[PDB]
RNA sequence: GCGAUGAUCACCCGGGUGGGUACAAAUGGCAGUCUGACAAGU
């Protein structure tokens, strides 16, 4: 089920709440998800770990 | 590469390209697995468009198994250098979609080749 | 005069209590893959956690081994023999060495 | 961008609306129906009440006929109103999944027109616009 | 409450009420196969779970909503199933025969497999093939006597798969059912063009076909052929 | 065995208009089926 | 003589033919319709059991092949007291790899053989006594699956249910962990209270 | 052979509906998984 998905949910897997909420309320979107926790993004700094 | 497979003859081929070609000048083309994979999820997707020489075929093999879910036909083509200039950019594409739109001035073309695709699975 | 002893104990208690169910239940699932009708045949979950630790895989079925299950609680259910007779013909996928692994030790965690 | 959002979110949720509609209702079949008999003669006194042993009006029920030996507190209008509007209430749901549709595919269109690239505006006849882009590649 | 009642085959009935469907007892109750909603209903009392049929799923199911006159598929039957993609079908159909009965669930992508084998752990009743249904003499070990042979298979040869497996297999006098696609078969023609030669490809494999059934508006360009196996 | 008097086939086909006057409740009022077939088709389609 | 070997999920079985040319009778199918028939024309000559699942999963992936066994060479190697018998045998394949064996057995496949399996296999649990019918469909629903398992390449360290279970144990764990610590920083800093200030760590604690 | 160490103080036909507290399960609902070609340097 996940091979089936695309990297832009794989993305924000995590944040379906604030997803959705922002989606709704045309609202910015998050950006991490649940991979904010992956040790490639803690080393990135400030807007990077968008990127 | 025997698991891509329907793969286009070349006659077929250059059928496929020369509508990639067209619809991407006119804005009814999404490139890349990614995003096709997105159009299958939505129901938008006319058909898809895969390179069998992608390394490793892995990638675009999720597209066979949502494509037969969701009855939308798909077709293998050699070369993923040659499906990107088609797409017209600058990078190589390992897969594509055509988006269905039944205003399009390009729709006969696009039902010519889908029956074909049809035919070859 | 301390009688706070006797809210902490009835507080770790119940805890107990409810620890001893969830992990046990969890025990049942881990070891209803690789043999799902066993743990239909002992519903007690204390019983069956004893007896996973004994028959850790079901293709080891010996006589000695039945008398040894046999002793564990009692054959007034019958259980010993059900559980031979329908280890030899079950649908649980055998789950790998260290799978099972866990399942004894976590049934072992349920024990103590 | 957040437009297309949206308006794309909320024909996510019609189309399962409408999934979960269609297999809560129950469509009759309309579908011919071919019996193959040896003879000639079995053919003209063929009798469809013969052939599946039951009364006349119990045959044309498709979804289940019964034969006669198995055949040996809601108003019923209230009923039938209760059918109509579930059939109904899906009907409005695959419209305005097309209504979000349309609306998405304009609000698109408009995207493009934003994006870079060079592009001409043709008109028919019958006056649609459309945008032709030029053939340049994205470098 | 919704009122389940019988059916006229055996192992079906429909849950009429302000919303009717067509319906099958549920062989392992508290979960669903493939999705499909269950109902519960309490009978002289207690409470018995059913499965939901979608017609537009299952090709069979849409057989039961046409009026198809005889199923060979009723509770204790030996039923061979082809094509068994996965348990969309197949758990219906084990349903219907029962637990006194048995399906052979025969299939041959092995993704589609997995899924089946999963689904066949839950169904003691089902018994499922991992094999190409070309060469039935693979798997005679595994397949007694059936009294039916549904074959759901979309394959341009598919006559031949029934006439293997049906001389093997199936009993005199016993059933066939099968599932037809015209597109697979032949497109340049009309749909009943097809359907009249598979009859009579059929016929020359000692199969006298009872009735056919085309399958609108659940499927285009689909019948379902019914037809006893004579060997005499 | 098929050894009906001319009462027999009175009483069962009593039954038979009696449950078959059941069914057509549950099969619902010709009218209706005028507009929930028009229904049908645009789902349908 | 005339034999028949039939395969079956519970153990292979050789069947001794009365006449030697049953095989050439246009009559088979009425004179093998009922038990009765069958039993008198039939008679156990040999039968070798599967002892457990994974040699019946061995025997199966043989005969699908083709290839004889040991147990079936075994079996057939009973027989070979009997000069100049048939053997009758569902497949070619199989057929033709027994008559590389060497044996003194002239072994036929032939169509007409089929209705010989056919009313075999329709009456095999009465002419098979002691396993009834129930238990003949419980070996093969247990043999099915495993080679269902064999043929899908089933590997018991590539199934990602135990990693979903295992997450959300170790979640649970955490939990279950944090309250014991907090009960035992709180009965125990009774006697002595300024424990948990000092050192945070539970383990440690 | 008493007591301040405490007296007294929903519905329907043996059967079924109505209400409350606690826990567990649900492939039951809310519920729908972001965009898509430029960016950084000399």
């Amino acid at each position: 089920s996940l091979a089936k998905s695309p990297a832009s949910t794989i993305q924000i897997l995590g944040a379906e709440k604030a997803l959705f909420r922002a989606l709704k309320t045309k609202h910015d979107t998050p950006k991490y998800g649940l991979l904010y926790h992956a040790s490639l993004v803690g080393q990135a700094t400030g807007k990077n770990k968008g990127k | 590469n025997p698991k891509a497979f329907p793969l286009a003859d070349a006659a077929l081929t250059q059928q496929i390209l020369d509508v990639v070609q067209q619809a991407a000048n006119l804005r009814q083309l999404k490139k890349g697995a990614n995003e096709a994979t997105k159009t299958l999820n939505r129901g938008i997707s006319e058909f898809i468009i895969m390179a069998a020489d992608c390394e490793p075929i892995e990638i675009l093999l999720h597209l066979p198994l949502l494509c037969e879910d969701k009855n939308v036909p798909y077709v293998f083509v050699p070369s993923r250098v040659a499906l990107g200039r088609a797409c017209g950019v600058s990078r190589p594409v390992i897969a594509a979609s055509i988006t269905t739109n039944d205003a399009s001035a390009i729709k006969t073309q696009i039902y010519a080749v889908k029956d074909k695709i049809e035919t070859l699975l | 005069k301390n009688d706070n002893h006797i809210i902490q104990a009835i507080a770790l208690l119940d805890q107990l209590d409810k620890d001893i169910n969830t992990f046990a239940m969890r025990v049942k699932e881990w070891y209803g893959w690789h043999f799902p009708e066993l743990a239909k045949l002992v519903p007690d979950n204390y019983t069956f956690a004893k007896l996973v630790l004994f028959i850790k895989d079901k293709a080891s079925l010996n006589d000695d081994s039945l008398h040894d299950l046999a002793a564990l609680l009692n054959e007034d259910s019958g259980i010993a023999q059900r559980v031979i007779d329908n280890a030899r013909i079950s649908m649980g996928q055998d789950i790998s060495e260290t799978d099972m692994e866990n399942v004894c030790v976590f049934a072992q965690r349920v024990a103590s | 961008t957040q437009d297309s959002n949206y308006v794309r979110t909320l024909r996510q949720i019609e189309l399962k609306k409408l999934e979960k509609g269609a297999k809560q209702l129950m469509f009759k079949s309309s579908g011919n129906h071919t019996i193959f008999v040896d003879s000639r003669e079995k053919m003209n006194e063929f009798t469809p009440e013969k052939f599946f042993n039951t009364t006349s009006e119990m045959v044309n029920r498709s979804e289940n006929r019964l034969t006669k030996d198995q055949l040996a507190i809601m108003p019923k209008e209230s009923l039938d109103k209760k059918k109509l509007k579930k059939f109904k209430q899906v009907k409005q749901h695959l419209q305005r999944e097309t209504q979000l549709k349309q609306v998405q595919q304009r609000m698109d269109a408009q995207r493009e027109l934003l994006k870079k690239g060079s592009k001409k505006k043709i008109v028919d006849s019958s006056g649609k616009i459309s945008f032709k882009w030029k053939k340049q590649r994205k470098r | 409450k919704v009122v389940i009642e019988p059916h006229r085959h055996a192992g079906v009935y429909i849950a009429r009420g302000k919303e009717d469907l067509l319906v099958t007892k549920n062989m392992a109750p508290g979960e669903s196969v493939y999705g499909e909603k269950r109902i519960s209903v309490e009978e002289p009392p207690t409470k018995v779970e059913y499965r939901v049929w979608n017609p537009f799923r299952s090709k069979l199911a849409a057989g039961i909503m046409g009026g198809l006159d005889e199923l060979f598929i009723a509770p204790g039957k030996k039923v061979l199933y082809l094509g068994a993609a996965s348990g969309t079908s197949v758990s219906h159909v084990s349903d219907v025969v029962g637990p006194e009965g048995v399906v052979y669930a025969v299939e041959f992508s092995h993704r589609p497999g997995r899924e089946l084998i999963s689904m066949a752990k839950k169904r003691p009743n089902i018994i499922p093939i991992i094999e190409d249904a070309r060469h039935p003499q693979k798997y005679r070990m595994l397949i007694g006597m059936v009294d039916c042979v549904f074959a759901d298979v979309a394959q341009p040869d598919q006559a031949r798969i029934i006439a293997l497996n049906s001389h093997m297999f199936l009993k005199d006098q016993g059933g066939v059912v099968i599932s037809i696609k015209a597109n697979c078969i032949d497109s340049t023609v009309d749909a009943e063009t097809v359907f009249a030669r598979e009859v009579q490809k059929l016929r020359e494999e000692r199969i006298k076909p009872l009735e056919q059934l085309t399958l609108e508006p659940y499927e285009r360009d689909h019948c379902i052929v019914v037809g006893r196996y004579m060997r005499s | 065995e098929g050894t009906l008097t001319d009462h027999e086939r009175k009483y069962l086909n009593k039954l038979i208009k009696r449950n078959s006057q059941n069914l057509r409740s549950w099969d619902l009022e010709e009218e209706v089926r005028d507009e929930l077939e028009d229904i049908q088709q645009s789902i349908l389609k | 003589m005339a034999y028949v070997l039939t395969e079956t999920s519970a153990g292979y079985a050789l069947l001794k033919a009365s006449d030697k040319k049953i095989y050439k009778s246009s009559s088979l199918i009425q004179d093998l319709d009922s038990s009765d028939k069958v039993l008198k024309e039939f008679k156990i000559a040999a039968f070798s059991k599967f002892n457990s699942a994974a040699n019946a999963l061995e025997e199966a992936n043989s005969i699908i092949e083709g290839k004889v066994s040991s147990q079936l060479e075994k079996l057939l190697e009973e027989i070979k007291k009997d000069k100049k018998s048939t053997l009758i045998v569902s497949e070619t394949k199989l057929a033709n790899a027994i008559n590389k064996l060497g044996l003194n057995f002239n072994v036929v496949s032939d169509a007409v053989t089929l209705d010989i399996y056919r009313a075999i296999k329709e009456y095999l649990p009465e002419l098979l006594p002691g396993m009834s019918d129930n238990d003949l469909s419980k070996m093969s629903l247990g043999l099915a699956h495993s080679i269902g398992r064999h043929k899908l390449k089933f590997s018991a360290d590539k199934v990602d249910v135990m990693i979903i279970q295992a997450i959300a144990l170790l979640d649970d764990l955490d939990k279950e962990l944090n309250t014991y610590a907090m009960r035992c920083k709180e009965w125990y800093g009774w006697h002595f209270p300024e424990l948990a200030k000092i050192v945070t760590d539970s383990v440690a604690y």
